[PDB]
């Protein structure tokens, strides 16, 4: 999902930050240890934009 | 006041008077007569200078140079006797003389000559030379570029006095941006020799240092000329467009090789007013690390400079400072900051974590 909406700011480059936004904030509430590389790329891209 | 004619046979008969001075040199009461005397003498080699130099300026059309004088000074020299003249007002000498080599370098005519009947007359040569040289490079691309180099090596040569307004200005005239930049560079670095800005400012420019002070002001003064310079590029790329923003981009990768902590410092400050911070991410500095954690420590508007910081030191793939910033940004109590801002940290920041710090995730 959030490659996909970094794709859109992509080609919109080349309200999608409120809803990256949404995204970050719910892999941080999550009750679940998501994987590492995990929260790596998503951390990552969430800033590219 | 005097045409050529009168002030040369004056200089004939006082160049006589000079010439029994000088013959009989050798040949209380006896030294205070050589006191005079030696007043007498010394008035009289001012005095045909002076004369000398009337006479070139009423045979360059006397009119034309004063009347580009400052209309300030045309009325002092309305007010002003000749006495006056060889005696006190040396500003006044100084001011006829740089209007008239100004005439002859708008003229875009060689400042040898008048420069070599200066000399010889009234001993502004080089000064003269170096201003026709660079005037002279608006009007003539690899022999202006050339010329160009030569330009700046002459002025940075000189770099105390240079007016670096106007240099940089006709170096903008011809699109001799890098002229503009190691000039303001060699004048800063030749105006404060020493570096007592770097000091003071360092110091945290603490109030009783008016040397430090002071040098810091000049070097700033000087950058002002690369600042507006990239101001007057970066706006007219708004408004050509990509050509005045090329300008930019190479005067601020220019900019970039710039040593000088305070001027870093500057930029910085100037770039984070410019609201250009993706351009603040996108060089390196040593200081903006420390600039930003001093400001952010300092400034009691902190909300900004930490942001900005946690953002330089993702970008710098520190995480776990970063980290700890943002952190440190959402627990601050601070009206500007509501509770989604704030959760929305906390969870950048958790994610920054995964990416003792164990504890700092309990804690979380």
């Amino acid at each position: 999902t959030m490659n996909i909406l970094f794709t859109q700011y992509k080609r919109l480059k080349g309200v999608l930050r409120s809803q990256a936004r949404a995204l970050i904030t719910f892999a941080g509430m999550i009750p679940y240890r998501m994987s590492g590389d995990t929260n790596a790329r998503l951390v990552q891209m969430e800033v590219l934009m | 006041s005097v045409t050529p004619q009168h002030l040369e046979s004056v200089l004939k008969e006082l160049k006589g008077l000079l010439e029994f001075l000088d013959r009989y040199s050798q040949f209380e009461a006896q030294l205070a007569e050589q006191f005079s005397l030696q007043g007498i003498h010394q008035l009289v080699r001012k005095m045909c200078q002076a004369l000398a130099l009337w006479k070139l300026l009423c045979e360059h059309q006397f009119s034309l140079v004063v009347s580009d004088l400052q209309k300030e000074l045309q009325e002092q020299l309305k007010i002003t006797t000749f006495k006056d003249l060889v005696i006190r007002d040396k500003e006044l000498t100084g001011a006829l003389t740089a209007s008239l080599i100004s005439c002859y370098i708008r003229d875009n005519a060689s400042v040898d000559g008048i420069s070599y009947r200066l000399q010889e007359v009234c001993p502004d040569a080089v000064c003269s030379k170096a201003n026709e040289l660079l005037q002279r490079s608006r009007h003539v691309k690899q022999e202006k570029e050339r010329m160009l180099r030569e330009s700046l090596k002459e002025y940075q040569k000189i770099s105390q006095q240079v007016d670096l307004p106007n240099v940089c200005a006709q170096y903008r005239q011809v699109r001799f941006y890098e002229g503009v930049v190691e000039l303001c560079l060699s004048a800063a670095e030749k105006k404060d020799p020493q570096g007592l800005g770097l000091h003071f400012h360092k110091n945290g420019e603490p109030e009783e240092d008016m040397a430090g002070l002071q040098a810091f002001q000049e070097r700033l003064n000087s950058y002002k000329c690369i600042t507006d310079t990239l101001q007057e590029l970066v706006n007219q790329s708004k408004a050509s467009n990509e050509e005045a923003g090329i300008h930019f981009e190479q005067m601020l990768k220019l900019a970039q090789r710039s040593a000088d902590e305070l001027f870093n410092i500057a930029l910085f400050n100037w770039l984070i007013q410019a609201d250009l911070t993706d351009k603040l991410l996108e060089l390196n500095s040593p200081f903006l690390e420390p600039h930003l954690v001093r400001m952010a420590k300092l400034d009691q508007n902190k909300v900004r400079y930490m942001d900005l910081l946690w953002r330089y030191y993702e970008k710098n793939r520190n995480f776990s400072n970063a980290a700890r910033v943002v952190a440190k940004l959402a627990d601050m109590h601070s009206p500007e900051i509501s509770l989604k801002q704030r959760l929305e940290y906390i969870s950048r920041a958790i994610l920054s974590a995964k990416s003792a710090d164990g504890e700092f995730l309990h804690e979380l």
